[PDB]
RNA sequence: AAUUGAAGAGUUUGAUCAUGGCUCAGAUUGAACGCUGGCGGCAGGCCUAACACAUGCAAGUCGAACGGUAACAGGAAGAAGCUUGCUUCUUUGCUGACGAGUGGCGGACGGGUGAGUAAUGUCUGGGAAACUGCCUGAUGGAGGGGGAUAACUACUGGAAACGGUAGCUAAUACCGCAUAACGUCGCAAGACCAAAGAGGGGGACCUUCGGGCCUCUUGCCAUCGGAUGUGCCCAGAUGGGAUUAGCUAGUAGGUGGGGUAACGGCUCACCUAGGCGACGAUCCCUAGCUGGUCUGAGAGGAUGACCAGCCACACUGGAACUGAGACACGGUCCAGACUCCUACGGGAGGCAGCAGUGGGGAAUAUUGCACAAUGGGCGCAAGCCUGAUGCAGCCAUGCCGCGUGUAUGAAGAAGGCCUUCGGGUUGUAAAGUACUUUCAGCGGGGAGGAAGGGAGUAAAGUUAAUACCUUUGCUCAUUGACGUUACCCGCAGAAGAAGCACCGGCUAACUCCGUGCCAGCAGCCGCGGUAAUACGGAGGGUGCAAGCGUUAAUCGGAAUUACUGGG
RNA sequence: GGAAGAUCGUCGUCUCCGGUGAGGCGGCUGGACUUCAAAUCCAGUUGGGGCCGCCAGCGGUCCCGGGCAGGUUCGACUCCUGUGAUCUUCCGCCA
């Protein structure tokens, strides 16, 4: 079981995502994170700084 | 690579005269160097050890306009070199061609030196060099290309050179604006502001 | 010569093709199994002449109509097989309506099952077909009576297909490709096959795959079952491409195209022509080349309709698409993509006239170029995208005279002049509003004039006026040439009482304000303007003197190079009696001026007139 | 001269000192993922499925070994056209050459991969009982005969694959015979063992006028030396597990036979009962080893990607032949699974070669150019071959270098943010003015990688010989894939080019707004419950920079396996 | 791509429901109460669109809504007919 970061997500029934390490230290037994922005896990929108994390393209303007 | 931004906010982060932009003046002083390093620049901040030695290292590496990875290269060779690591570090860092161009005096600022050397104007031993990192060997003359001569910038800088009082380890004629480099300086003949051992232990972690 | 077979089910669509081309269209096992054409099959007819016609066989079933709309793209000629069994049937009508909305130029009716019904029925069906064709706007049509089983009228039908002309497209166009079947051939790569709507491609080209959104190098290609180094529009192009994407990821309805496209847009305007009236804000199925989407239509003015997509889609200007009933069954209306980026304020009275201007008025890109200019500034990214214009084609705007081309958007000479006038009069208003200022700055001008526009165009336009000489500026302050930085009486009234005062000994700002009962900030600014006039000089911030003492300050500095040869403080007290604070501020005033310069212990004299003749 | 080298921090408590974990600061990588991305150099680039493979190429060469003439170019008798000296046609291996065939040499090198292997391997150091093609030194021979056979011809089998029947022919193919000891055997006496020619030139002379003869080059057989390469033995070193303690019947020794290039239970007959093992036998799990790479003050720890040496393997499992060398990647034979054709008899195939495709995976490239250089095969040589190699393509994967301007510029503009509403900050930053043009773009010039090889010529050497051939000079013409090369010279315009992370402590860098233990952040300790420097946005700063972050891995710190260096 | 199938109100889920909806459970907001919770009683918990003036984390109007339409019926979340979003299963992709 892998944690999901950021505010809001599109993940539902069978979704193919890819996971990276790191542990949350609150929910014992989740040793992983899912990356935002790779395969079927969409980069959280409505976010500006720290956006290489969370995988959202830059605003044009 | 290069910085490309406000010079004298970098000059006023350390509150020193960093020589970054001189031209008609030396220090601007009308630009409020000590009073505004940033929005919270006005309030003085206590500096912890890592901050004093890192702040110093940032200072010197800005005054000579070098980035950090080739500055770390300069350090690893400096250590590998025989003799005191601080002294010969600084000395080999002054061997940089752009620094020399500034010390011979023909140039406005070391960034202008970067300009002039990058633009094919410099000539060493009858060969042209673009590289600002080129370490000038001792007892070697360096000139500026004959067609590069007649540029307005070089003399208007020569005037500045006479004003700054010149260095004693280099002999510059400046009749043809061709000077000769002599020997690598020693820590005692220059600066008395940078404290280099702060850098050497900062990299001794 | 792409020729698509259409007609109702089991009216001999495929059998005709095998007769003409000796190619069994059905390839899928199930169609073999069930005796039908579940999905689109392709047949080709190479000729010794060296030109190969392209044959696209589409189903007739209403259920598989969504498939037929993918293959009706880019047809040069369409042949509707009608079988004399029941003759014209409703589905035949549906195929005709679909071909009408796609605006195919011409069609050949070929009548099958001649053997099955006697000649009378041949004449009757002939009459009925000739009557139906008039309904859907195809007047001239060539009716052939043939039975593919015996090949009776196959020969007569053959010459006509070769006689068909090939409908050409403009020489300069961005290559645009409609993906149809993404299938991996075992040998060498990913080969995605699709109809090339426009342009040419060669083996070295780099393309941008959509939905994967990744560039892909063409490994190899087949023009129409023929290996070649180049591929031109008007034919199915098998395209073997390298890159990051793969077949499973590719979904029919992806575009391959030469350059990164702007973000897909949900809203769009369409010319509207329909067989049955529509209704405002109603759900429908939008069918675009190899694409199925559901969006809700709106009605604006006359034959102008608005499509809103719940699924974003890449469209280009002048793209015919079909709008069908949302629950299917009925083809009701047609569509053309006219504007790619409609904003709000749709039904406002001035704009509908404009929409008429943009669409009915122009059938070509150059005319469109003028229309958009009338509307405002024209972004080359958007215009290139809408018109699919190549570099050579794009440069043609540049060739037309009177076009302002800044960093991005084009501007017509009339509209440019209009903006110039607006900017000038706005300039004049600001000029009048502050009469104590040297002028407005460049950027402030752009913000006070047209904040919503592109910066490069508006500023370049400003440059145009600068060069014309309508605006003369000094020190980077742009004021009308007429301005003299004279001032207003409101300042002079203080400056009259301030005059004797200033004369017999000048004093500091805060003291001045205290002496004349005027606000400190007001007093400092009015005197700064007085100093811009040349009446008083600040040797240091907030300290103002007359001129007659400035020259006297130079008289005291005059004796230093000649009597000493150095500059030091001591002589302040030992020469006239002028204080140290005063003398030092004098020096910094002259250092900024350039009368003296400071280095270590002494001041230099590189550029002043302090020097006497001898 | 070859070293010069060792740092700490946070968290147990109300506070303290100890013990002890966890976490961080460093360096590194064949890395991947997110955002961003201008250029150049030099590197590197299936770590997973030793999983399956479409298509193309990756081993040929010698007519100076031979019989020949399939294809081409000459020449020849002739055809004899007509343009009467240009052209038309048969015949002609007779010359240059050469398909197919026999023969020689190569294919046992070069290239790939790490499945197996805990020793049959590898490294270090010794040794006796060996063999070694082409290379090199010496000593000598190289005489004299025959019978076939492929190609070819006539027939025939079969779709193909490949054969079969009959007849003919050559060889540096093969077999006799003669000869031969410093060679083999044997204590000795004695007995026994081999060969092959071809090419270039040539005065006299032979001339079945085919050729013999002279000279040179090169080839062949024998024995001993050298180099080289390889086989075999031995001692030590090279993982983990005792929650594996017994193991071995050809295995432990002998005598004799056999076998090998050679010692050897290598193998067999008979005899004896040995032999290995708490210094870990046997069994199990994992594994290619090494020079070295990373790290560390060091001692150690991890590791074995690139480069070089050795080993093993070639669809899986076996076997042998030819050979100096194989139990053989692109050889043979049988079996097996899987793919393919077929006329249903039968065949065919093996990318862990270079590309490339499918699959697996977080992930790893072009179905390119050249033999110009180095090297290799064959050849007298020219040459031909060469996916070795040289280069190019792709990818920020790494390391390194450069640029994205420089100088001046204050009523310190506007906008943004903040305010104590006085102002501060962004900020010399922008604007303006005066300059440059690096790289990129456009156009010209322009090295080096090229040594030799070929033709001619001169001398010397050789020889019967002013010839051939060899050597070394001299003259000529020429050999570049990269390549639109590096580099240089002109043109125009600052013109075409800056991000990413962080800002509570550790750890460099703080303020306002939104939310209100919700939404979220988190390497650790923690934040958020209506005044959040920790969340989200903004403004400002800081650190790195064509990169910045995150994740994974190793060492360090960790004296936290303590030999140095603990209890 | 085809065929078969599941689900998709009004904050979430289940039971339904031809009288214009009902009921349970939970969640959220507000009240009593505190630093905020938990607990115990109370009160509430329709959304989305088009057109028009700011973009204002709006203001009016009109409409539609058990995924999106239609038909039935006096009246449909419920009956019936199409089709879409995500998604399960089988089949096939061959320039
Ligand atoms: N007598 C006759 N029958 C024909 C002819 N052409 C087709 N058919 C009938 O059509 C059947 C095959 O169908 P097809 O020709 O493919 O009709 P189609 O319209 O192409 N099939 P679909 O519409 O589903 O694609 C045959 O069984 C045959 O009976 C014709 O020329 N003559
Ligand atoms: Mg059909
Ligand atoms: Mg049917
Ligand atoms: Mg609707
Ligand atoms: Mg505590
Ligand atoms: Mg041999
Ligand atoms: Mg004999
Ligand atoms: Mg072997
Ligand atoms: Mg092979
Ligand atoms: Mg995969
Ligand atoms: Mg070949
Ligand atoms: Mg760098
Ligand atoms: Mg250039
Ligand atoms: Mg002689
Ligand atoms: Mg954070
Ligand atoms: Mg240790
Ligand atoms: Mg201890």
């Amino acid at each position: 079981t892998s944690y999901i970061g950021g505010e809001g997500h599109n993940l539902q029934e069978h979704s193919v995502i890819l996971i990276r390490g790191g542990r949350v230290k609150d929910l014992p037994g989740v040793r992983y994170h899912t990356v935002r922005g790779a395969l079927d896990c969409s980069g959280v929108k409505d976010r500006k700084q720290a956006r290489s994390k969370y995988g959202v393209k830059r605003p044009k303007a | 690579a290069r910085y490309l931004g406000p010079k004298l906010k970098l000059s006023r982060r350390e509150g020193t005269d960093l020589f970054l932009k001189s031209g008609v003046r030396a220090i601007d002083t009308k630009c409020k160097i000590e009073q505004a390093p940033g929005q919270h620049g006005a309030r003085k901040p206590r500096l912890s050890d890592y901050g004093v030695q890192l702040r110093e290292k940032q200072k010197v590496r800005r005054i000579y306009g070098v980035l950090e990875r080739q500055f770390r290269n300069y350090y690893k060779e400096a250590a590998r070199l025989k003799g005191n690591t601080g002294e010969n570090l600084l000395a080999l860092l002054e061997g940089r061609l752009d620094n020399v161009v500034y010390r011979m005096g023909f140039g406005a600022t070391r960034a202008e030196a970067r300009q002039l050397v990058s633009h094919k104007a410099i000539m060493v031993n009858g060969r042209v060099v673009n590289i600002a990192s080129y370490q000038v060997s001792p007892n070697d003359v360096v000139s500026i290309r004959e067609k590069a001569k007649k540029q307005s910038r070089v003399k208007a800088a020569l005037e500045l050179a006479e004003q700054r009082e010149k260095p004693t380890w280099l002999e510059v004629d400046a009749g043809k604006m061709e000077g000769t480099f002599k020997r690598k300086p020693e820590r005692s003949d220059l600066s008395a502001d940078i404290n280099e051992h702060l850098i050497v232990e900062l990299y001794s972690k | 010569m792409i020729i698509a077979t259409a007609g109702h089910v089991d009216h001999g669509k495929t059998t005709l093709l095998q007769a003409i081309t000796g190619v069994n269209a059905d390839r899928l096992p199930e169609e073999k199994k069930r005796g039908m054409t579940i999905d689109l099959g392709y047949a080709y007819w190479p000729q010794p002449d060296g030109r190969v016609p392209g044959f696209i066989d589409v189903p007739g079933h209403e259920k598989f109509l969504s498939n037929m709309l993918a293959g009706v793209g880019g047809i040069d000629h369409a042949l509707l097989v009608v079988a004399c069994d029941d003759g014209v049937m409703a589905q035949t009508r549906e195929h005709l309506a679909i071909l009408q909305l796609t605006g195919n130029p011409m069609l050949t009716v070929a009548l099958t099952k001649a053997d099955r019904v006697d000649e009378a029925r041949v004449d009757e069906v002939e009459r009925q077909v000739k009557e139906v064709l008039r309904e859907y706007g195809f007047a001239e049509a060539k009716l052939f009576i043939t039975a593919a089983t015996e090949g009776r009228g196959m020969d007569a039908l053959r010459e006509h297909l070769l006689q068909l002309p090939e409908r050409e497209h403009a020489s300069q166009h961005s290559f645009r490709l409609a993906i149809d079947r993404a299938f991996t051939v075992k040998g060498a790569g990913l080969v995605v096959t699709g109809t090339a709507l426009s342009g040419e491609v060669k083996v070295g080209d780099s393309l941008w795959l959509t939905g994967v959104n990744k560039p892909m190098r063409v490994r190899a290609l087949h023009a129409q079952n023929q290996p070649t180094e180049t591929a031109n529009a008007g034919q199915r192009i098998a395209l073997n491409i390298a890159g990051d994407a793969e077949k499973e990821q590719i979904n029919r309805g992806d575009w391959l195209l030469a350059d990164v496209p702007p973000e897909p847009f949900t809203r769009v305007i369409v010319e509207l022509q329909t067989h049955t009236p529509l209704t405002q804000w109603q759900p429908l199925h939008i069918h675009h080349a190899a694409s199925h989407v559901t969006g809700r239509v709106s009605l604006l003015e006359d034959n102008l309709a608005e499509l809103v997509f719940d699924t974003p889609l890449w469209l280009a200007d002048n793209d015919r698409l079909v709008l069908r009933d949302i629950s299917a069954r009925n083809t009701l209306a047609g569509a053309r993509v006219v504007m790619l980026n409609p904003p709000r304020r749709g039904k406002r009275k001035p704009e509908y006239l404009q929409w008429l201007a943009s669409l009915a008025r122009a059938q070509s890109d150059a005319d469109a170029l003028s229309v958009h200019l009338e509307r405002g500034a024209v972004n080359l990214a958007d215009f290139a995208w809408a018109r699919q214009l190549n570099g050579e084609g794009m440069r043609e705007l540049l060739q037309q005279p009177g076009y302002i081309q800044a960093g991005y958007s084009l501007l017509n000479a009339p509209v440019a002049a209009r903006w110039q006038r607006k900017i000038l009069d706005t300039l004049a208003t600001y000029h009048e509003q502050h009469r104590d200022e040297p002028g407005p700055g460049r950027e402030r001008l752009r913000r006070m004039a047209l904040p919503m526009e592109d910066e490069a165009l508006v500023l370049l336009l400003i440059e145009k006026m600068r060069e014309s000489g309508d605006i003369h500026s000094h020190h980077g302050w742009l004021h009308l040439p007429d301005h003299k930085a004279g001032f207003s009486e409101e300042q002079q009234a203080i400056w009259q009482k301030a005059e004797p005062l200033f004369g017999d000994e000048p004093w500091w700002v805060r003291d001045l304000a205290k002496e004349t009962g005027t606000d400190e900030q007001a007093m400092r600014l009015t005197l700064r303007q007085a100093a811009q006039q040349g009446i008083i000089t600040a040797i240091v911030k907030d300290r103002y003197y007359r001129n007659d003492r400035i020259v006297e300050f130079a008289n005291m500095i005059r004796d230093l190079d000649q009597e000493c040869g150095s500059t030091c403080a001591a002589d302040f007290r030992d020469r006239l009696g002028v204080g140290r604070k005063l003398a030092i501020q004098i020096l910094e005033y002259f250092d900024r001026i350039g009368f003296t310069r400071r280095r270590g212990n002494d001041h230099l004299l590189r550029d002043a007139l302090l020097f006497p003749e001898k």
